[PDB]
DNA sequence: TGTGTTTGGGAATCCGGTGCCGAGGCCGCTCAATTGGTCGTAGACAGCTCTAGCACCGCTTAAACGCACGTACGCGCTGTCCCCCGC
DNA sequence: GCGGGGGACAGCGCGTACGTGCGTTTAAGCGGTGCTAGAGCTGTCTACGACCAATTGAGCGGCCTCGGCACCGGATTCCCAAACACA
């Protein structure tokens, strides 16, 4: 049976930031347990967000608000910028 | 046909985290720039956390990351330390840490 | 002939053990434990091996969690020694029961 | 087998160990058997939810993945066993 | 006539705890509450009982802290409590780094 | 501003905690340590507020960003 | 025609919990039995409660039910104290507790 | 004029039930309704979870029953258990 | 130097009157629950494979255990000085 | 703001309990073998729940009443703080 996971995508990031360096197996398990975890909460918190608004659809604004929620202040800034910047440059092309 | 996350100029996938949010009934409909902004986040988090942990490695000697130098990472990191505070690392141990009364006079 | 002083082979073994990332608890007994305790709620209970690595992985990580609070309350009282009311003050600090 | 007595098993030595972990540097001699109670509620707590989920899911065998779910269930979540 | 130390102050805890209405002033806690907001954004308006709610929360979070507070006073045998105390409950609870 | 938690408000409220003897120096840790409790509270209010494109914080934004550290609190609408 | 209730021989509202159970996204199919069961608890639930506080107004001299006594059955019940052990009741206040190492000798 | 929901009367039933010669405050009533509230969402959200760990598509009175053993102290499962079991056997064994 | 008991005296509590406002009941209405019926499919059941959990055995050695021995830390006691408490 | 008294903190002694070390015992750990219970996957078919149109009564808004509770004053009682008699 096929299986989900988030290996490569992690290790590609890792090769983008530390372009000598390997990483385990078991790390790995790890990063895509944080991965997950994380997705979960940012997922919960958007759509709790979007009923408690009323609202039927989960857009980005809902995702923006959700990571003010979740991550800590200079995170949430860096975060807010990578995806502002992420949604612009995909919108624009 | 160019992926979603070429695109937006990102690593993470974008049309797996669209398919996720559709298939994990967080509401009935998803905007188009809600998994763009997800995998945006997910994916800057990774890279921080990636860079702490392959620069605690570096510290050790160690070519290589492994559970310890993830703990090191997230407990040396205030700001990771809050997200990650409820969070035990498997293989993780603690930091070296000992009370300054404990030591000899 | 050689004997060190009162606490300096526990400050080695301190950094020892901060320094390393083995479990610190025999696996055999503690699996034995497990198996015993859940005996109790259903009979004829089978573990994947890995649940009892997860199991013993959790419990080591909050028996530390809970020493560290406890070395904190017991230097909070001016001693050195952690006593089983410091046990006791930390948890019902951190709100367990 | 039944199995019985067998929280004996964690020893002295063990905890003391554990102790170390922690950074603590003196042990009182009533502490091993407060840790043995401790450690035996927290186990308790764990066991009946894996259990639970187990019994739901009509198996037999308690997963690793279940430990995992009660774990976060208890708002302890633990990183490295999938999930 | 005066009373022997300490006797008042048992006195006026048997007195809290029996009651139940809020111990902080109402228009102090609107007004820091609408100073602290204004730092993340500009000319809010508040309900009334958006101002009861957040003061029902942090007087339950202080007495909840104070709580802790005397269990580590207790802990070091003394009576009064220090602000190394609550930094110690604080720290245990998991909010101080 | 944070003054307006005078030493009879924090008195009082450290006898509904039981404490029976208050040093001096516990006031502006105790000011402090609220403060700080507020400004994660009402931070996360406010982000509730400006995401419902209002200019008014509601009881109920306040019960969710209680609700947000698990402090769940009963009686305001939740 | 009677109420989904009344065959249950219930008094909360089974067809209520239902539209709640559909309309919340919890899942995407909802069996018979789901609302009826999840009523019963919520009626057991809420007859312990009121029986609790029922007694504790009683033993004020009260005949209503107020925040404070909701307030003093939570605390003194030690399941439903596990069960609201993170949760803070508007206008409810402590449970009287004075350290016996306070009290004079 | 907007559609408010809460669970006031079937509150006063069940007190009726328990403690006859005895009322509620608006304020108790609240706070009740807040409680309902609380803990349908902690059941119904543990019973989505449930339903979704063992890749289910249905909430069934088994999920139901799974999420209040594992939300509710022993004993108060034991017996919540015990009422919503009886309940759903007079609504089935009825028709 | 010490302490069992005294006793006026503030402080919490009880009791009766009273008044006032919200809780409980009643009515008119409406919209959401109920009935009956169609239809699609989720899952319950059977049945089949193969893995991974359990039980056992033997051997080595590292760890646990018991014990001797010493010292250093906990705890009790005394003193003082000062900083919270009561008003 | 002020008087003062109790508690926090400093210093000392002592005694036993905890740390260090040594030799003996035990069972953990590792490997290796074998068995089978049960987890995981697949095909069927069927009962069960979603959807929809029509019916209607249960519940919700709005009004109205009175009794339970809040409040006030007056009397009851209950802990209190040293002072005294007496050891």
């Amino acid at each position: 049976s096929r299986k989900e996971s988030y290996s490569i995508y992690v290790y590609k990031v890792l090769k983008q930031v530390h372009p000598d360096t390997g990483i385990s197996s078991k790390a790995m398990g790890i990063m895509n347990s944080f991965v997950n975890d994380i997705f979960e909460r940012i997922a919960g918190e958007a759509s709790r967000l979007a009923h408690y608004n009323k609202r039927s659809t989960i857009t980005s604004r809902e995702i923006q608000t959700a990571v003010r929620l979740l991550l800590p202040g200079e995170l949430a800034k860096h975060a807010v910028s990578e995806g502002t910047k992420a949604v612009t440059k995909y919108t624009s092309a | 046909a160019k992926t979603r996350s070429s695109r937006a100029g990102l690593q993470f996938p974008v049309g797996r985290v669209h398919r996720l949010l559709r298939k994990g009934n967080y509401s009935e409909r998803v905007g188009a720039g809600a998994p763009v902004y997800l995998a945006a986040v997910l994916e800057y988090l990774t890279a921080e956390i990636l860079e702490l942990a392959g620069n605690a490695a570096r510290d050790n000697k160690k070519t290589r990351i492994i559970p310890r130098h993830l703990q090191l990472a997230i407990r040396n990191d205030e700001e990771l330390n809050k997200l990650l505070g409820r969070v035990t690392i498997a293989q993780g141990g603690v930091l070296p840490n000992i009370q300054a009364v404990l030591l000899p006079k | 002939p050689h004997r060190y002083r009162p606490g300096t082979v526990a400050l080695r073994e301190i950094r020892r053990y901060q320094k390393s990332t083995e479990l610190l608890i025999r696996k055999l007994p503690f699996q034995r434990l497990v198996r015993e305790i859940a005996q109790d709620f259903k009979t004829d209970l089978r573990f994947q091996s890995s649940a009892v690595m997860a199991l013993q992985e959790a419990c080591e990580a909050y028996l530390v969690g809970l020493f560290e609070d406890t070395n904190l309350c017991a230097i909070h009282a001016k001693r050195v020694t952690i006593m089983p009311k410091d046990i006791q003050l930390a948890r019902r600090i951190r709100g367990e029961r | 087998k039944v199995l019985r007595d067998n929280i004996q098993g964690i020893t002295k030595p063990a905890i003391r160990r554990l102790a170390r972990r922690g950074g603590v540097k003196r042990i009182s001699g009533l502490i091993y058997e407060e840790t043995r109670g401790v450690l035996k509620v927290f186990l308790e707590n764990v066991i009946r939810d894996a259990v639970t989920y187990t019994e739901h899911a009509k198996r037999k065998t308690v997963t690793a993945m279940d430990v995992v779910y009660a774990l976060k269930r208890q708002g302890r979540t633990l990183y490295g066993f999938g999930g």
